[PDB]
RNA sequence: UCGCCUCCUAAAAGGUAACGGAGGCGCCCAAAGGUCCCCUCAGGCGGGACGGAAAUCCGCCGGAGAGCGCAAGGGUAGAAG
RNA sequence: GCUGACUGGGGCCUGUAGAGCACUGAUAGGGCUAGGGGGCCCACCAGCCUACCAAACCCUGUCAAACUCCGAAGGGUCCCA
RNA sequence: AAUCCCCCGUGCCCAUAGCGGCGUGGAACCACCCGUUCCCAUUCCGAACACGGAAGUGAAACGCGCCAGCGCCGAUGGUACUGGGCGGGCGACCGCCUGGGAGAGUAGGUCGGUGCGGGGGAU
C-alpha cells in the first residue's frame, strides 16, 4: 500500500525511514521507492505468498509486489527491494505455501515427527488466482515412512513448476522409530 | 570440446596446415555427383568460380576426364585472373584419384602446383 | 575554461610519494599559498586526486 | 651420509615468464609474447584462445614467439596501417 | 587469519570427528532461531557440545537444525624448542563469519524449544545472538 | 660425461673417413653393435656414418 | 509411412575370446572379417591376470557375409525366445550377438546432434 | 639443512624472507626422433562368449573428466594424443 | 634538454577481497538406490520384508592459499596529451 | 549480365546457433543408392577411404519452420569487495565521507547472424 518515490536517491533514503525497492513489472523498470515503515506492516503479512500493492498517483494500482529481497545485511534488518506487477493473464511465478494441522500418528502417540524441507510450492495454477492459503495434508507419519512431489496432491489450476519425487516432507525419529 | 570438434570428420585445419601460406586454398571440394573448387587466398581472401562441374554443364565424361578438364580450365580462367603457383587443398578425401584429378587439373593447367 | 585556484593544505610531510608528484607537478612550493590552472582534466585530475591536500576554488 | 623426512621444510625457486611487449607497442620481431620457452612463434599477433576473443598488438615485422598453449599462436595477420608505402 | 596446510598435505580432507546437523521437528511456518554476530574459528568440540547440550535439555520437535561445521585446523608445540615450527595439530574449527545464520529451533507452536535453544545459547562460547526469522516466531 | 656404465654410455661417428665425427649418448639399452646414421664430414658432403667407438 | 520402420540388416556379431594362436583360424575358414582384439585383466579366476595379452576374438558381420552366415549356421541353433533382449538385440551359441535396426537407428553414430535413441523407434 | 622442477604464500605486471607450506631430480627414449598417411578417450548405460568386481564385442549417451615415461603446474584432441 | 614522478585518454595485461558452485576436496539434513546389515521361509534362499551402515544421482544446504563456470577493488605498459 | 526466392561450396561471429519434439524437400539439389575386372584401399570385409553408373528413395547424415524441457545469455535497481580521504573501540574490529562496483538472485532472452562464390528460380 502506499510506498513512494522514484527519483534516483538511495544512500540517504537508504538512510532513515525509507529503505529502496525497485518498480518492476515485465517490460518497464523506474527509480526505486516506497519505505521501509510500510514493507514492516505488509511484507509482514506476507511477502512472496500473499499479495496486495499500492496506490502512487493512483498510477496502476495493480498486483505482485515482490519477487525479489533479502531483510539483507547484518543486523537482519533489510534494505534495497525487489517489486514486480502481473495485470497480466500470464502469471506463472506463484510462490505461496500449503500446510498441515499435525495429524497424530508419528507425534501424538510415537513422539516422531517429521522434516518439511517443503512448506512452500513455486508452481503457477490460474495467474492472479493463487490461495493464499493452500492446505494439503493427507495425514500419515511414522517408521521410516516418507513423502514427496510426485503424490503431492494438487488442487485446481494445474501448474507444478517444480518437480516429482522431492522435499515434501516425511517422518524421522525425534528420538528413535 | 569446440564445435567442430565434438563433430569431426574434419581437419578443416590440415586446412590451416596450409592457410600458412604458399598463396591459395585452391580448394577442391567434392561431393560425387561433382566437383566444384574455389580459392580463398590467405588475407580474407575471396575466390573466382575457377573450376565447377556446372558453370560449363555437367557433361557426361564422369570423373575421369571431368576433373582433367575442369581442372586444366580452372587453372587457366585463374592465370587469366592473375595468379601463378597456387596451393594444393586436399578439401577432403585422401587425393582420391578423383582429386588427383582435378589436380593434374592445375598441373596442365599451368597453374604452378 | 574555468579557472581553478588551489591553496595549500596540511603538509605533505611524510603524506605519499607521488602524491608530493602531483604537488611539485600542480607547481607546489612553500605553504598556504594558491595557484591557479584551466579546468583541463590533466591538471584538474593531478589536484583532485591529492584532494585534501588543501582547497579548490572557481575564478580566473 | 644422509637426508631426512617429516620435515618438509623444503622452499622452492626462482622463474621469469610474461607478457613482454604487452599488445599493441612498437612490434620488433622479438621475443613476441611468452609463458611457453621452445615456442614456435607465428604471424602479427594472436587471438584464440581457452577464454574467446582474440588479440590485436597494433605491431608488425617479420614475426613473434608464442606460448605453447596459452597465450595464442598467433597467425590471424595484422601489420598495422602503419605498414603502408612508406 | 592464519589456516591450515593443504588439504591432503597437512592436515586435509577429515571428518572433523562431531555431532551430525538434525534433531528437532518440522512444520511450515514460525522461524524460532539462534545466530550470532562474533568473529571466529569457532571452537570444534565446544560447539559439538553446546549444541548437543541444547539437545539434551530438550529431545523432540522445534527444528534443532544446526548451521555450523570445522573444517580447518590449529598447530603448535612438538620438537626441539621454540625457533623452527615442524608442527603439532590440534583444534579443528570454523570461521564464524560475524554474524550469520547459526542453528534453529523451527515449528509451529512450541516455545519448550525456544527456551531450550536459549539454554544452548548461555552454553556457547561468543556471546551470540537470540532471535526470530520470516514472520516472527507464533 | 658423467661416466655411467649404467644403461648411458657416451659414443660418436665417423663418415666412412668423411675423416673426424660428431656429438652422440647412447644405450645398451637396446640393440647392441648395431649404430648406423648418415651425415657430412668436411669431408665434401654427407657419407655413411657408423658410430660405434 | 511403413516404408520405414520395417527394417533392413545393420549389424551382426560373431565371436570369442580364451585367455590364451589359430583356434581365431577355425574362425577365418568359418567367415571372412578377421578380429585380433587384445583382452584384460589382473588376477586368477582362470589364471587371467596378465594385464595385456592377446586374447580376445571377434569375427565382425554386418549385413552381406553375415547373410552367407545368419543363413549357412542359423540352422544349428536352437533357443528362439528369451535371448531376446531389449534394445532389439540378442544372442546365443558360442558367442553369438546381433542386433536389429529399426530406423530411428542410425543417427545414433553421428559424432554431431547424435540423438541418444529415441526408445520410440529402436 | 645446503642444486634444480612444480604448486600455494606474491595483497591481482613482473618480484620479496621465513629452520612457511607439500612434492618431485642428478633419468632417459636409437626412436616417444623427421615427415607423409589414417584413429577420434575415459566413463555410464543395454546385450552376449571362456565372462557373475575388474575384460572381450556390439548399439546408444559424452566443454576431453581420460592422455602424454617419470612430479607438480600449464596445455590441449584442431592433439602434444 | 623537455625525454621525468604525477594527472586526463586510450588501448592491452594480472586474474587475491568478494562470490560460487558444473572442475576438485571438503561437508551437513535429506530422498532415490544398491553394496553391509538386519529380522523372516532354514535359508544356494539366493525368495521376503524391514526400523541400522553406506557408494553412487537428486532436492535443501556449506567451506577452499596450493578449488574457481564467475569476477572488481587496483597495478601494469605502449602511445596521445 | 551486374534486382529478390532458393540450394551449393563456403567463409567471420568461439551455444541469444546445442539438445531434443514434430515437420516439410527433391524436378531442381544431396545423400542415401547400384555394383565391384583395373586406380587406390581396410592390420577384416572397398562399411571408411573406392572406381565405375540408370533405375529406387528421402528412411537415414541433411536444409528452413514451429516448440522454452534442458540447456546458453543475460539487465535495471540492488549487496559484498575497494581505490582515496577521516573519524569510534586497549578489542578481533566498528563506522563515515569521495569515484569504481562481479556472481549469484526474479525480468527476460534465444532456438544464429553474417561474409564471397557456383547452380539455378523471377520475360
Amino acid at each position: 500500500m502506499e510506498l513512494t518515490a522514484k527519483p534516483r536517491t538511495p544512500k540517504q533514503k537508504l538512510d532513515e525511514s525509507m529503505i529502496a525497492a525497485v518498480a518492476y513489472n515485465k517490460e518497464n523498470n523506474v527509480s526505486f521507492a516506497l519505505d521501509r515503515k510500510a514493507f514492516d506492516r505488509a511484507f509482514r503479512q506476507q511477502s512472496t505468498t500473499g499479495l496486495f500493492d499500492i496506490t502512487v498517483e493512483g498510477g496502476e494500482t495493480f498486483p505482485a509486489l515482490v519477487k525479489a529481497v533479502q531483510m539483507d545485511k547484518r543486523k537482519r534488518a533489510p534494505i534495497h527491494v525487489d517489486f514486480y506487477m502481473v495485470t497480466y493473464g500470464e502469471p506463472v511465478e506463484v510462490s505461496v505455501p500449503v500446510h498441515t494441522t499435525g495429524r497424530s500418528q508419528g507425534e501424538v502417540q510415537g513422539g516422531l515427527v517429521d522434516i518439511v524441507v517443503h512448506n512452500l510450492q513455486i508452481v503457477a495454477p490460474g495467474p492472479r488466482r493463487i490461495p493464499q492459503e493452500l492446505v494439503v495434508d493427507v495425514t500419515k507419519m511414522n517408521i521410516g515412512d516418507h513423502i514427496t512431489a510426485g503424490d503431492i496432491k494438487l488442487p485446481e489450476g494445474c501448474t507444478l513448476a517444480a518437480d516429482p519425487e522431492l522435499t515434501v516432507v516425511s517422518v524421522l525419529p525425534p528420538r528413535l522409530t | 570440446p569446440m564445435r567442430r570438434r565434438r563433430e569431426a570428420r574434419t581437419d578443416y585445419h590440415q586446412r590451416l596446415r596450409l592457410l600458412k601460406s604458399g598463396k591459395p586454398r585452391l580448394v577442391a571440394r567434392k561431393s560425387n555427383k561433382h566437383v566444384r573448387a574455389q580459392l580463398v587466398t590467405p588475407n580474407g581472401d575471396d575466390t573466382l568460380a575457377s573450376a565447377h562441374s556446372s558453370d560449363l554443364a555437367e557433361y557426361g565424361w564422369e570423373p575421369t576426364g571431368s576433373a582433367y578438364l575442369t581442372g586444366l580450365l580452372a587453372g587457366l580462367r585463374a592465370q587469366e585472373a592473375g595468379v601463378e603457383e597456387a596451393v594444393l587443398d586436399i578439401g577432403l578425401n585422401s587425393p582420391t584419384p578423383k582429386v588427383f584429378a582435378i589436380q593434374e587439373g592445375a598441373i596442365d593447367a599451368g597453374l604452378d602446383i | 575554461m574555468p579557472r581553478l585556484k588551489v591553496k595549500l593544505v596540511k603538509s605533505p610531510i611524510g603524506y605519499p610519494k607521488d602524491q608530493k608528484a602531483a604537488l611539485k607537478a600542480l607547481g607546489l612550493r612553500r605553504l598556504q599559498q594558491e595557484r591557479v590552472l584551466e579546468d583541463t582534466p590533466a591538471i584538474r585530475g593531478n589536484v583532485e586526486k591529492v584532494a585534501h591536500l588543501v582547497r579548490v576554488e572557481v575564478v580566473e | 651420509a644422509h637426508k631426512k623426512g617429516v620435515g618438509s621444510s623444503k622452499n622452492g625457486r626462482d622463474s621469469n615468464p610474461k607478457y613482454l611487449g604487452v599488445k599493441k607497442f612498437g612490434g620488433e620481431v622479438v621475443k613476441a609474447g611468452n609463458i611457453l620457452v621452445r615456442q614456435r612463434g607465428t604471424k602479427f599477433k594472436a587471438g584464440q584462445g581457452v577464454g574467446m576473443g582474440r588479440d590485436h598488438t597494433l605491431f608488425a615485422l617479420s614475426d613473434g614467439k608464442v606460448v605453447f598453449i596459452n597465450k595464442g599462436k598467433g597467425a590471424r595477420f595484422i601489420s598495422i596501417e602503419a605498414a603502408q608505402t612508406e | 587469519s592464519i589456516k591450515p596446510t593443504r588439504r591432503e598435505y597437512i592436515s586435509g580432507i577429515p571428518g572433523k570427528g562431531i555431532a551430525q546437523f538434525k534433531m528437532g521437528n518440522n512444520t511450515y511456518p514460525a522461524q524460532v532461531e539462534n545466530v550470532v554476530e562474533k568473529p571466529v574459528q569457532i571452537r570444534h568440540n565446544a560447539l559439538e557440545a553446546a549444541r548437543n547440550a541444547a539437545n539434551r535439555f530438550v529431545q523432540n520437535s522445534g527444528k534443532f537444525r544446526i548451521r555450523k561445521f570445522p573444517f580447518h585446523v590449529i598447530r603448535e608445540q612438538d620438537g626441539d624448542g621454540m625457533r623452527a615450527p615442524f608442527g603439532k595439530s590440534v583444534g579443528t574449527a570454523a570461521r564464524s563469519h560475524g554474524a550469520n545464520h547459526d542453528f534453529i529451533a523451527w515449528v509451529n507452536p512450541d516455545p519448550a524449544v525456544e527456551f531450550a535453544w536459549r539454554r544452548a545459547y548461555m552454553k556457547v562460547t561468543p556471546t551470540v545472538n537470540i532471535d526470530s526469522s520470516p514472520a516472527g516466531n507464533a | 660425461a658423467k661416466d655411467g656404465p649404467r644403461i648411458i654410455v657416451k659414443m660418436e661417428s665417423s663418415a666412412g673417413t668423411g675423416f673426424y665425427y660428431t656429438t652422440t649418448k647412447n644405450r645398451r639399452n637396446t640393440q647392441a653393435k648395431l649404430e648406423l646414421k648418415k651425415y657430412d664430414p668436411v669431408a665434401k658432403k654427407h657419407v655413411v656414418f657408423r658410430e660405434k667407438k | 509411412f511403413h516404408e520405414m520402420r520395417e527394417p533392413r540388416i545393420e549389424k551382426v556379431v560373431v565371436h570369442m575370446g580364451i585367455g590364451h594362436a589359430n583356434a581365431e583360424d577355425i574362425l577365418g575358414e568359418i567367415t571372412g572379417q578377421m578380429p585380433v582384439r587384445t583382452k584384460a585383466k589382473r588376477t586368477v579366476g582362470e589364471f587371467d591376470i596378465r594385464e595385456g595379452d592377446p586374447i580376445g576374438a571377434k569375427v565382425t558381420l554386418r549385413d552381406e557375409m553375415a547373410e552367407e552366415f545368419l543363413q549357412t549356421a542359423l540352422p544349428l541353433a536352437e533357443l528362439a525366445t528369451s535371448q531376446f533382449d531389449d534394445t532389439g538385440n540378442f544372442s546365443f551359441g558360442l558367442d553369438v550377438t546381433v542386433n536389429l535396426v529399426r530406423p530411428g537407428y542410425r543417427v545414433a553414430k553421428r559424432d554431431k546432434a547424435s540423438r541418444s535413441i529415441p526408445t520410440k523407434h529402436r
